[PDB]
């Protein structure tokens, strides 16, 4: 949600840490619960249990991956000491990727994982800092 | 939120018609006739500004106007009158077609002694006119004023300048 | 036997709503419409509530619930889930009743002032001539478009019926 | 008639139940005492809630719902 | 023939031919809109007298204004 | 899109049903009439958008008359009080019948 | 608001769910879509009559006339259905496959 | 069924669009809507498979809950502002709640599902009448609610069904269920638009209704269901064969033909703003729909694939239809590049 | 007080159904050719009173359903002599016609559900064919009712007796009236137009027969209002109601009950295009004898 | 609450005479389907021209006739239609 995306981004990036991971962890609560609902929405698990297994997986997934990325954010940006390049998100979203691709045992899903998050993560980052409106103007 | 200012208790003691409804309604017409040439301008008040705490004075004349039609009906003719009244009284909702002989007495009795002929149909009715003292009032609606028009359209029209101006597709 | 009979009746409607949302066996479900309709129209004529409700007490209880249960029956013909889910309905509506009224407003997403209401209500002003009875006694002198549209959608709507049972 | 009467009932009602107002309420912070709600000094009609409150049941019972499910 | 086989087909089509073609001519439905017309529900109001127009009659018994009569009077 | 056939025929065979302010079939008003004379006669010939800058005003004047819910809130707030007050031992009541 | 008016709409949308998930039969989903059709009627009745608002009061009349030749139309569908198969589940309806 | 019963119907259909067009009362709009399902019922089971008795099931259970949706919207309206006026909501939860009711009505990616299962059962005229009207009418509802919008509604929906209807696509050899994901990529395309110049999204829709008719007039050449029988199209008749490469491309949107006349202003006034990064992602999921009109393509017209004896016997007969309006349609849907200075045709 | 008059409608109604019994089967049989009931009891009303005794006594679904249908029955018959004016009725309903009505229909209800919870086919496709046929004419009943007070303007029904001590109604339609007395004829569920508790079951029937007869009797016709003293009234409406009875029985010992197909046909294609012509005749004609009725 | 009472009486007394009634002991037509939702179509038109004589005191006379013959002729018209097209055979 509006809220903790902008918890997320309310805090400079910057040395503040680990309330950044907790935020990153309600992001990835946030994300296996619309993936699991539609999961379970769309599949008749046979049984109830099994869906419980089923939700219980994408959510510690997509918990996973937002843990990891927001301790390497921090751990990142306070090594390097510079909060604005994108250069220590693209390293965070490789990571992210290559643990995404470890949960789910595999070597080349979690390549592609890397590169792509790690580009998109630099997307958002890059967006952030030199500033791209959020999903409207509306006006003209 | 601007606050109300009322009229206080000491304003609103006016002695009332304390009768009750079924005789109110039994001598409707000949009230509506002898008296009720003051009654329009509370009317007029009323309609004119929808704002009781500004026309109750006139509220004041046409209950004393009343009170004083019916002491007039009181201490004359007719007490068969409240037997008219008692008559039309236990009719359920009233009609004026059951007990009717009595009010052809009751008439007998007030255009014998008093007057008063009773007005035909339709004319309880029939648009009037009345002057008063007070002059009609400014914005009765309590508003600002509306606050603009829109800068309009005035002139002819040239033709267009250089074609479409889109990317090419010129003149 | 105290003032907020609206209220009162209204749960009796929630009621009814949640006893066939349960999804029971469709002549339960029937009866329990039933029921609610009753109570709505009971509704509607506690706000005065002269003639409306009554008009489609006829219709929505005359004429539509006798079409279900004749259509139920010349189809077709206890569980743990049906009976959980009704009580897990009441129990949101024994929850919602005592946050009107231990507490001041209620937020659903709004804002409702949490006392029994008969506010806002007329004035006892001078009708004379019941004025939902003359509002239906419109669209037959200002109601030139309207019942041209509804007829002819009636109209359109016997031919679809008898084209789809195998016109002809 | 009836509705010069009918004045004088409800501004009775009015006069008495600000004035009451006034009294309930005689120590609470905030809160200014004669707050109309609107904006425009006009004449609302109150909503008989204000014309009849704190009767406890008998009145506005049957001064409200009285008529409905009478007759 | 066109009688015996659906008669009160017949009798249908002819009380409502009659039903549709008889309101337009009728020496009656003026009656009928002046009637509909004059019976008050609301109140006729009382209003600011004039700009010296010689109309709107003072005294609800003052013969000027419009009137209805054909009551009594048929 | 939208036309404007109720505009070019002329008959307004639909404007009135519409708002309130026109002809109710025995003339009566509603209870919001004057509200809503206000706000349209507001924001008429304006477009729409310092409409909504400068008719603020009487649309929430009009909202508080249909609603009445702040009027409600300070009903509720006045009875409470009243609940509390004569809970807590300040006139068993006079308010009513017995001034 | 009010106090009604949050229990109608309670009603409303216990009535929606109903509609939406739906277990075997489809004469139960019609009818939950009958009663979503009450929900609005009673709705729309009540806050016109509060109002006093009585030049539109078409409303409510024309609403329950047309979603009842609506209700109409869909007991022909279900009675179609019932008619081409054994039942009228929703089951029979799995082929057809997306 | 009779003639006189079909030209009743589409006369009560184009009665119901043209009663949503033309009104100024919420309530018409609602009847509008109702009636226009109404009549578009029988249109479907024409035939009388239980796939068009499923197909119609589907579609009148999903429609009729997307109107008394719509009803809702318009009942919490008068709720709060009191008045029939079709205008500006006042209430975020009602403008939700309507643009919700369209979503489930012309088909969004979260409301999507019916929409190939109901093209498929049916037989094309069905379709066509569907596809076409049924995304005519509802565009004019919001056309006429555009100030009062939540733009995340219409960017999410718009984006989301863009996306669905690119990849739902890749899988699917019946036709129907190509047009279908075609129409919901298209309902992105006409969608996403609205709240910046309204006049894109009605040229857009004019665009699409005009495609769609030349399309489903092509494979009302011959009743075809499978890319296969559009290869024995091929071996029957030659013309066919370029009408589809051509109009195929076009619907693909390649800047030498007509179908990027939507892309192309869109795009403009579209980054005239700054959105850009919705644009070009945009942009990107159109150049990925573009697959399945290409592999159609290099199905018949391109490739040549081995056919069967019996169209022998096919040669002497004519294909002795009437084709409805198909020349105009093909080189006005086609040829119609250098024109897009008819943009201000429109207001 | 109220309660005494609560009492004194509900409670003897049920004599009323008890002596009906007596009174049509000793009617039927001096038609026929039969004395009888005359043993039991002095002129059979022992009889009767012996009869419900006994069908109490005896010991005979879905208990819901099973309970819920004669309850039903039962509370229609108790609740539908609310309105009808003998001179003051018990609720001065402003509209009690559409509440006729719509009693009917929850009566189709009751008889429904009773064959639901029948639960065999054969009693199941009859209560079905039943219901079609109970369904098939409250749409006659309607508008025929709808035709008769427009010449008296409102729905009070009061209205109605008082606009009734001119002319008998039945002279300004004759036609209209007789097909709503034939409707009535097939709403009531006799001859000619055709497991428990019966006596529940049964006395519904009967009390829905009076009803009929009784809102016959002042929908059409009556006496002149006495004021002040509406004994008289009571009596002559009684007497009217009575006679009406007694015909209702003479039509019932004298024909065959009809095909079902028969009976469908003969109402759509003969009495609806009959009863629509005859409506849109009073429709369009009291606006052209300058004669609307006053809705107060 | 009059007839809240009488409602509740009648609804009592019947319950009482059930309690004493029960505790002393102690494949389809199509053709059944169109009489249906003929009565339904039919009963809705019936809905929309009941409420004619409260309106029956206009000033417009002649829209609310013609209006009012309107609605009687569509719906001798769709009974017409049945009727020529065997709507209720048997
Ligand atoms: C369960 C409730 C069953 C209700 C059955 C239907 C009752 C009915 O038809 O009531 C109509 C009547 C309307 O009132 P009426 O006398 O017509 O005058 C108009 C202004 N009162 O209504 C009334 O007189 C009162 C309205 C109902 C009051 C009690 C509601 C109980 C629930």
């Amino acid at each position: 949600a509006k809220t903790l995306l902008h918890q997320y981004w309310d805090i400079p990036e910057g040395t503040e840490c680990h309330r950044k991971t907790y935020a990153a962890t309600s992001i990835g609560g946030a994300s296996g619960l619309v993936v699991s609902a539609y999961s379970v929405a769309l599949k008749t698990p046979t049984s109830f249990l099994e869906g419980v297994a089923r939700t219980g997986r994408y959510t510690f997934t997509a918990a996973a991956i937002g843990a990891i990325f927001g301790l390497t954010s921090c751990i990142s940006a306070q090594v390097r000491e510079k909060p604005d390049d994108p250069l220590n998100y693209l390293i965070g979203g490789c990571a992210g990727g290559l643990t995404l691709g470890a949960r789910t045992r595999s070597y080349g899903i979690g390549a592609a994982a890397c590169a792509y998050m790690g580009l998109t993560a630099a997307l958002v980052k890059m967006g952030q800092l030199e500033g791209w409106k959020v999903f409207a103007e509306p006006k003209v | 939120p601007g606050i109300v200012e009322l009229p206080s208790l000491e304003d609103l003691k006016v002695q009332e018609v304390k009768v009750s409804s079924s005789v109110l309604k039994a001598a409707a017409h000949h009230y509506g006739a002898q008296c009720d040439k003051p009654n329009k301008e509370f009317m007029l008040c009323r309609w004119e500004e929808k704002d009781p705490r500004r026309c109750l004075e006139e509220g004041k004349l046409v209950n004393q106007c009343a009170l004083e039609f019916f002491r007039q009906i009181k201490r004359h003719c007719a007490e068969p009158f409240t037997e008219y009244w008692t008559c039309i009284d236990y009719s359920g909702l009233q009609l004026f077609r059951r007990c009717r002989k009595e009010q052809a007495q009751f008439d007998k009795c007030v255009l014998d002694k008093l007057g008063w002929v009773r007005p035909d149909l339709g004319e309880l009715s029939k648009v009037t006119k009345v002057k008063t003292d007070r002059p009609l009032p400014e914005n009765p609606y309590h508003s600002r004023a509306r606050p603009e028009p829109n800068p309009e359209v005035e002139g002819d029209l040239k033709p267009a300048r250089h074609g479409s101006r889109l990317f090419f597709w010129t003149m | 036997m105290m003032t907020y009979i609206v209220f009162i009746l209204s749960i009796i409607f929630v009621m009814g709503f949640v006893g066939f949302s349960s999804k029971p066996s469709p002549i339960y479900g029937g009866l329990g419409l039933i029921v609610s309709g009753g109570v709505g129209c009971g509704i509607v004529l506690n706000f005065g509530g002269s003639f409306l409700g009554l008009m489609v007490f006829l219709i929505y209880l005359g004429g539509m619930m006798v079409v279900f249960g004749y259509t139920t029956a010349m189809a077709t013909e206890s569980n743990k889930v049906v009976l959980g889910t009704f009580i897990t309905g009441l129990l949101m509506e024994f929850l919602m009743v005592y946050y009107v009224l231990k507490d001041k407003e209620v937020e659903i997403v709004f804002k409702f002032n949490g006392m029994g209401d008969w506010v806002i209500y007329d004035t006892g002003d001078s009708g004379f001539f019941s004025e939902e009875a003359m509002g239906i006694a419109a669209l037959y002198s200002y109601g030139t478009w309207l019942v041209i549209v509804t007829g002819w959608s009636l109209l359109i709507g016997v031919v679809v019926i008898m084209e789809i049972t195998r016109g002809n | 008639l009836l509705q010069a009467e009918k004045d004088r009932r409800v501004l009775q009602m009015l006069r008495e139940n600000l004035e009451e107002e006034a009294t309930i309420m005689k120590d609470v912070p905030g809160w200014k005492v004669g707050e109309s709600v609107f904006h425009t000094t006009r004449w609302v009609t109150p909503m008989m809630g204000e014309l009849y409150g704190l009767r406890t049941g008998e009145e506005i019972l049957s001064s409200t719902y009285g008529f409905i499910w009478y007759t | 023939n066109v009688w015996a086989k659906e008669p009160v087909l017949v009798a249908s089509f002819a009380i409502a031919g009659l039903a549709v073609i008889l309101p337009t001519l009728s020496p009656y439905t003026k009656y009928s809109l002046m009637i509909n017309r004059a019976t008050p529900y609301n109140y006729p109001v009382p209003l600011r007298d004039d700009g010296n127009m010689p109309d709107v009659p003072s005294h609800p018994q003052d013969p000027q204004g419009p009137s209805l009569e054909w009551l009594k009077r048929l | 899109p939208f036309f404007d056939v109720q505009k070019k025929l002329g008959v307004d065979l639909d404007h009135w049903m519409t708002i309130q302010s026109a002809e109710q079939p025995h003339r009566i008003p509603a209870r919001c009439h004057a509200f809503e004379k206000e706000w349209i006669e507001c924001a008429h010939g304006i477009g729409s958008i310092r409409a909504e800058k400068e008719c603020k005003i009487e649309f929430e004047d009009f909202r508080e008359c249909l609603l009445r819910q702040k009027t409600m809130k300070r009903l509720n707030a006045i009875k409470r009080q009243r609940d509390k007050l004569i809970k807590e031992g300040k006139y068993t009541p006079p308010p009513h019948h017995s001034g | 608001m009010s106090l009604v008016y949050m229990n109608i709409m309670m009603a409303f949308t216990v009535s929606l769910t109903g509609l939406l998930m739906y277990r075997s039969h489809l004469m139960s989903s019609l009818l939950c879509l009958e009663g979503m059709m009450l929900s609005l009627f009673i709705l729309a009745t009540l806050m016109i009559l509060n109002s006093h608002f009585t030049l539109a009061s078409m409303m409510p009349i024309i609403l329950l006339v047309f979603a009842a030749c609506e209700a109409a139309l869909g007991l022909s569908l279900l009675v179609m259905v019932s008619n081409t198969y054994g039942t009228d589940y929703v089951q029979n309806l799995n082929l057809l496959q997306c | 069924m009779n003639p006189i019963i079909l030209i009743i119907i589409l006369m009560t259909v184009m009665l119901g669009t043209i009663i949503v067009m033309i009104s100024t009362h919420w309530l018409l709009i609602w009847i509008g809507f109702e009636m226009n399902m109404l009549a578009i019922i029988p249109i479907m089971m024409k035939k009388h498979n239980p796939r068009a008795t499923e197909a119609s099931t589907k579609y009148f259970l999903t429609q009729s809950t997307a109107s008394m949706l719509l009803m809702m919207a318009i009942i919490i309206n008068l709720m709060f502002s009191g008045q029939w006026t079709v205008m500006k909501l006042f209430n975020p939860m009602a403008s939700m709640l309507m643009t919700m009711a369209l979503a489930m009505k012309l088909g969004m990616a979260p409301f999507h599902f019916w929409v190939p299962e109901v093209t498929q059962g049916i037989p094309l005229s069905s379709g066509l009448i569907l596809l076409t009207w049924q995304k005519l009418a509802p565009m004019s509802v919001l056309y006429q609610i555009l100030p009062s919008i939540n733009l995340d509604l219409i960017l999410t929906l718009s984006i989301l069904s863009i996306t669905i209807g690119g990849w739902g696509g890749l899988n699917q050899t019946q036709l129907r269920k190509i047009m279908a994901y075609s129409s919901i990529a298209h309902m992105g395309w006409m969608t996403a638009v609205l709240l910046y110049n309204p006049t894109m999204t009605l040229l857009n829709l004019i665009i699409y209704i005009i495609m769609t008719s030349t399309m489903f007039t092509l494979f009302m050449a011959n009743s075809t269901t499978t890319t296969l029988s559009l290869s024995h199209t091929w071996n029957k008749a030659p013309i066919m064969t370029i009408l589809v490469l051509i109009t195929l491309l076009s619907m693909g949107g390649l800047p030498p033909l007509s179908g990027f006349m939507p892309k192309w202003m869109i795009i403009q006034e579209m980054t005239k703003n700054d959105s850009i990064i919705l644009p070009t992602l945009m942009a990107i999921t159109a150049l990925l729909n573009l697959y399945f009109y290409m592999r159609l393509t290099y199905s018949t017209a391109l490739t040549m694939f081995p056919s069967t004896n019996n169209m022998k016997m096919k040669w002497q007969f004519p294909t002795t239809k009437r084709m409805t309006l198909l020349p105009t349609m093909t080189v006005l849907s086609t040829m119609l590049l250098p024109l897009t200075p008819i943009l201000s045709i429109l207001e | 007080m109220f309660m005494i008059n609560v009492l004194t409608l509900i409670i003897p109604i049920l004599l009323a159904v008890a002596f009906l019994t007596l009174v049509e089967r000793k009617v039927l049989g001096y038609m026929q050719f039969r004395k009888g009931p005359n043993v039991v009891g002095p002129y059979g009303l022992l009889q009767p009173i012996a009869d419900a005794i006994k069908l109490f006594i005896k010991e005979p679904s879905s208990i819901s359903m099973f309970i819920l249908a004669p309850i039903l029955a039962l509370t229609l018959a108790l609740t539908m002599w609310i309105p009808l004016p003998m001179p003051y009725p018990l609720i001065n309903m402003n509209l009690g016609v559409l509440f006729m009505l719509a009693m009917s229909s929850l009566a189709v209800y009751s008889i429904l559900w009773s064959g639901w919870a029948s639960n065999s086919k054969y009693a199941l496709i009859g209560a079905l064919r039943a219901v079609a046929q109970t369904i098939s004419y409250e749409v006659t009943l309607a508008i025929i009712l709808l035709s008769v007070l427009l010449m008296n303007g409102s729905f009070t029904l009061s209205t109605l007796i008082i606009t009734q001590e001119q002319v008998w109604l039945i002279f300004p339609a004759w036609p209209l009236a007789m097909m709503w007395f034939i409707s009535t004829l097939a709403e009531t569920n006799r001859a000619p137009f055709d497991a428990g508790p019966f006596a529940l079951f049964f006395m519904a029937e009967y009390a829905n027969i009076i009803m009929m007869n009784i809102f016959t009797t002042t929908l059409f016709l009556g006496a002149f209002h006495n004021p002040y003293m509406p004994e008289l009234y009571t009596i002559n409406f009684t007497i009217k109601s009575l006679l009406l009875s007694i015909t209702f029985l003479w039509i019932r010992a004298s024909y065959p009950r009809f095909r079902y197909d028969q009976l469908m046909h003969l109402l759509w294609k003969n009495f609806l295009p009959l009863t629509l012509a005859l409506c849109m005749w009073h429709v369009s004609l009291p606006i052209l004898l300058s004669s609307i009725p006053p809705q107060t | 609450m009059n007839l809240m009472i009488t409602l509740l009486t009648n609804f009592t007394l019947a319950t009482l005479l059930v309690t004493i009634a029960f505790w002393l002991p102690q494949p389809f037509s199509m053709k059944f389907f169109l009489v249906a939702i003929t009565f339904l179509l039919f009963d809705l038109e019936i809905a929309l021209l009941l409420p004619l004589p409260w309106a029956s005191q206009t000033t417009n006379l002649n829209t609310m006739l013609t209006m009012a013959l309107l609605l009687i002729f569509l719906l001798a018209v769709s009974l017409a239609y049945e009727w020529t097209q065997k709507g209720l055979e048997w």
